[PDB]
Parts: structure tokens; sequence; C-alpha cells
């Protein structure tokens, strides 16, 4: 199972 | 050895010519970086091409179509992206490469920043990949070669890209790639420290809060090649925290249909140990370009766009958007008061 749609960038963790 | 005399000499000479090309490219980049254009009502807004937003627009005077990125100044400040947004504009205005999207205009108003780019009508690689499932190895290799050359160019200029993924790779009318989305691109001589990128594509050293270098782009290339050839990325889970745990373990499993040459390349790109990762060694980009998986790749022919593309998107007209998904349309509101003027004086 995982993300199949468009993936957004992250600006911080 | 692996190469006979004629082959070794041709390869050596080719590699020296690359150095000569890159030295000239650096001279040209620096001149633009040192001595670097429109307004909103010059364009008709047609349709949203992507959000995160980018709109297809038509220039009123010429009738040319473009992709206009619109950034809300207040949101940029709150998300701590001021410097990143200045980086994107400055880098795009100074670079020049066949696989990098071209910036045509930039401007700002009371509310927004605008970057007007060439419209690439074939759609995102992401769409095509999700629709077909996976690309065959030759098809994936054709795209991968373009990224290798693009990173060879960018890294020679001390530019790190930091957001490789199929969503950011557009297919042009000839079936070649245009890289978009330079919001995380940065001039970096050695190390940098910002935690940014897209979870599935982050190298372990980013997740582990280490100072990291341009080798994060080579890790991301490994993720991209894997995803193109498998249909899904190598570290795959529903939530970011779970993705990060898989990346830092570094255990990678491969589909049974991957060739051994491909698996070898990917083990060397998806390498946690930076002293062993391809693209980060003494031989530089040549460890990648000379790998067996790329043995059929004519690097100059790719650069010259003379290789027949595996896939040519359908195109019905200059403003056609059939290769793009639909998004909710939001009117572009411009406040009567200037927002964040001091923060964006240099834009
Ligand atoms: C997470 C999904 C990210 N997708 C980014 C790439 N697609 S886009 O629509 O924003 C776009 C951006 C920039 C230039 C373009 C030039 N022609 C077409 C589209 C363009």
């Amino acid at each position: 199972a995982g993300r199949t749609g468009r993936r957004q960038a992250i600006h911080d963790i | 050895g692996h190469m006979g005399n004629a082959a070794a000499a041709k390869k050596g000479s080719e590699q020296e010519s690359v150095k000569e090309f890159l030295a000239k490219a650096k001279e040209e980049f620096l001149k633009k970086w040192e001595s670097p254009t429109a307004q909103l009502d010059h364009f008709d807004r047609i349709k949203t091409l992507g959000t995160g937003r980018v709109m297809l627009v038509k220039h009123k005077e010429t009738g040319n179509h473009y992709a206009m990125k619109i950034l809300d100044k207040q949101k940029v400040v709150k998300l701590k992206q001021i410097e990143h947004t200045l980086n994107e504009k400055r880098i795009l205005q100074a670079v020049n490469f066949p696989f990098l999207v071209k910036l045509e205009f930039s401007f700002k108003d009371n509310s927004n920043l605008y970057m007007v780019m060439e419209y690439v009508p074939g759609g995102e690689m992401f769409s095509h990949l999700r629709r077909i499932g996976r690309f065959s190895e030759p098809h994936a290799r054709f795209y991968a070669a373009q990224i290798v050359l693009t990173f060879e160019y960018l890294h020679s200029l001390d530019l790190i890209y930091r957001d490789l993924k199929p969503e950011n790779l557009l297919i042009d009318q000839q079936g070649y790639i245009q890289v978009t989305d330079f919001g995380f691109a940065k001039r970096v001589k050695g190390r940098t420290w910002t935690l940014c990128g897209t979870p599935e594509y982050l190298a372990p050293e980013i997740i582990l809060s280490k100072g990291y270098n341009k080798a994060v782009d080579w890790w991301a290339l490994g993720v991209l090649i894997y995803e193109m050839a498998a249909g899904y990325p190598p570290f795959f889970a529903d939530q970011p925290i779970q993705i990060y745990e898989k990346i830092v373990s570094g255990k990678v499993r491969f589909p049974s249909h991957f060739s051994s040459d491909l698996k070898d390349l990917l083990r060397n790109l998806l390498q946690v140990d930076l002293t062993k990762r391809f693209g980060n060694l003494k031989n530089g980009v040549n460890d990648i370009k000379n790998h067996k998986w790329f043995a059929t790749t004519d690097w100059i022919a790719i650069y010259q766009r003379k290789v027949e593309a595996p896939f040519i998107p359908k195109f019905k007209g200059p403003g056609d958007t059939s290769n793009f998904d639909d998004y909710e349309e939001e009117e572009i509101r411009v406040s009567i008061n200037e927002k964040c003027g001091k923060e964006f004086t240099e834009f």
C-alpha cells in the first residue's frame, strides 16, 4: 500500500 | 580491459569534450547570473494546469500560449519560502539547457508573484506513467538519460535541484522531457541543510537531518528510474513517517522483471553510504553514464534530440490541454494594498 496520486513537496520534517 | 583501444580513446575524448562544454556553459550562466518583463493584464487566463498554481495563459498581443505560475506572497512568507522563491526565479532566468523549461517573463503585483514559462503541452510524465502502469526499460532509459545530462549540467554550475519526480517532468511535442519546478533549486558549493523535497524521493541524509550535497539528486534519480520501470517507487507507504523509515533502512526489493543491469545501477544510486553512491565518487557522473544499463545510450544524440522518442503525445492545437487533468478553478484576486513589499523587493 502506498500513495498513488500526485505527491506534494514538503518544506519541513 | 572492457574497451579496446579505439573505444577507450573515443570515450576519453568524449569526456574531455563534456568538460569543454561545461566550462563554456558556466561562463554563460555566470554572465546571466550577474546581468539578468510583463504584467497580468497582458494575458488571458484559460485553464489551470496544476496546483500546489500554474495556469495556461494566452498572451494577448502575440497569441502565444504560456504556463504562468502564480504564487501568493503572504503564503510564501508564512511557509518560509521567500529565499526559495527568489532562487527559482534567478536560476530559471540564468540557465539554458534543452531539457530545462524556459522562463519568458516574471513580474509581481500587490498580492502575487508570477513566473511565465514555455507551455509544454504533452502533459506530466506522472499521468502517462500512471495510465500505462510502467515503462519498459528502453523507454525508462530514454527519459533517464535526459535527467542524467540535466543534472550533469546543473551540478557543474553548483546547482542542486532537489525535487525530481514524474510530476515535475513534462513531455514536449517531440516526446522529450522538460524539467519544471525549481522552487527548491539552490546554488550550493558543498553542503546545505534545508529539510525539503518530496517524501518518496528524499535521500536518507536529508531525512536524518545531515548537511547534504548534490548527491541527493543522484539518489532521487535512482528513485525515478525505479518508479518508471516498476510503476511504483522503491519506498512506498501511505504516510510520510512510514516512507522515511523504509528509506533509512535502505533495503530495496526489485520486481522480478527488472534486468540485472538495472538492479546493479539502482543499488549504486540507492546507496545509503555516500562513499559508495554513484555520482558522488572520484569518477563523478561517468560512473553513471558508463554503466552497462546505459551502454546503448548515445549521449550526444540524446542531447541533440535526434533519438526517436518512445512516445509522442497527441497534440491538436497550440492551446490544447487534453494531456492535463482538470483542477478546481479559483479566480486570481489582486488586493488594493501591497503585501510583503519589503520581503520581495529583489523579485
Ligand atoms: C505535484 C504536481 C506538480 N506538477 C508540476 C508540473 N506541471 S505544471 O502544470 O505545474 C507546469 C509547471 C511549470 C511549467 C509548465 C509548462 N507547461 C505545462 C505545465 C507546467
